[PDB]
Order: C-alpha cells, then structure tokens, then sequence
C-alpha cells in the first residue's frame, strides 16, 4: 500500500506497468496520494489503513 | 478589519518563524475515493 | 466570510500540524525600551 506525492496520468501509467511487471501470487498494489509533510494526511492514511 | 488584523498577525508570525511557503508545503492532499488498485494480474498474465 | 474562511483554515492547519497554543508559544515578546542597565556597582560599594 504505497503513497505518492500526486496522482496524474504519468504516475499511474508508471504504477500500472510497474504492478504489471513486477506482479505475482496475490500481489495488490493499493495507492492513493498523499502529503508526508502533513499530520492530518498522516492520520487520515493511519486510519484508511 | 476587526479579525482581518489577528488574522494579518497570524500570517506575519507564521511567515517569520516558519516561512512563506509553509500552507503550500503543509496543505493535506489525501482523499480516500481517489485511492487506485491494480490487482488484476490474471488479464495481464493472459496479454502477456 | 470571505476571509475568514482561508483565517479559519489556516488556524486549522496551524492547529493539527502544531498546536492550538503555537501563537502563545510563539508570540513575541522583545521590545527595546525594556531593557534594564545594572551598572552601578560604586554605590553599592558604599552602602556595603
């Protein structure tokens, strides 16, 4: 369950072909943007967790 | 102009002891309905 | 409203990130026509 800084067309083309790629058993690739620089983020991504 | 001032003082102490940039590098970006999954590896094994 | 609502989310954000006591943890203090010279040691020389 990775995050990013933003989420547009590049970075979810280089996530998609990265999963893809890189792939296997019951591999799940979660992402969703999000700011390390921010204790709200930080919080609502602990508890989207 | 009554909390336009506490207010302009506000910004004016976050300025000087953090910085200017400080709501642009701050601000929250996270949205849980715009998360992304990319499980299907069973249509992908198939293209490749 | 119009500007109170940026205010209000600044004061949001300064709160969440730092804390709700951050602008009297922070707020200046100095002023120069408070300070106070203590160089009079002679007459405390005679008075001991």
């Amino acid at each position: 369950i990775a995050t990013t800084s933003k989420l547009d067309e590049e970075r979810l083309a280089f996530y998609r072909t990265l999963y893809r790629d890189h792939a296997r058993y019951g591999a799940a690739l979660w992402l969703v943007a999000a700011n390390m620089a921010s204790y709200s983020d930080v919080d609502a991504l602990v508890e989207w967790i | 102009a009554l909390p336009a001032a506490p207010d302009s003082e506000l910004i004016d102490l976050v300025t000087a002891e953090l910085g200017a940039d400080w709501p642009r590098l701050v601000a929250p970006v996270f949205d849980p309905k715009k998360a992304v999954v990319f499980d299907d590896r069973w249509a992908s094994a198939r293209e490749d």
